[PDB]
């Protein structure tokens, strides 16, 4: 209760989302946007 | 005054004008129109899994 402490971690290879609405297989895409960077 | 302001991105059609629909046809070439997208084909059935 209303403790709120903080520490640092790693972040390995999360947050990672599907950018569009397009179908694709069994192909490798280059996408640029917004994303979070790896170990972080 | 009234100012209009139009966009078109990769998002599905909402805003479409008055049409009217019709049957649908398969293994043949035709011309086909699914909510703005233009183009000339054959339409047939997939496996695809969208």
């Amino acid at each position: 209760l209303i403790t709120t402490t903080q520490s640092y971690t790693n972040s390995f290879t999360r947050g990672v989302y599907y950018p569009d609405k397009v179908f694709r297989s069994s192909v490798l895409h280059l996408t640029q946007d917004l994303f979070l960077p790896f170990f972080s | 005054v009234v100012v209009l302001s139009f966009e078109l991105l990769h998002a599905p059609a909402t805003v479409c004008g008055p049409k009217k629909s019709t049957n649908l046809v398969k293994n043949k070439c035709v011309n086909f129109n699914f909510n703005g997208l233009t183009g000339t084909g054959v339409l047939t059935k997939s496996n695809k899994k969208f």
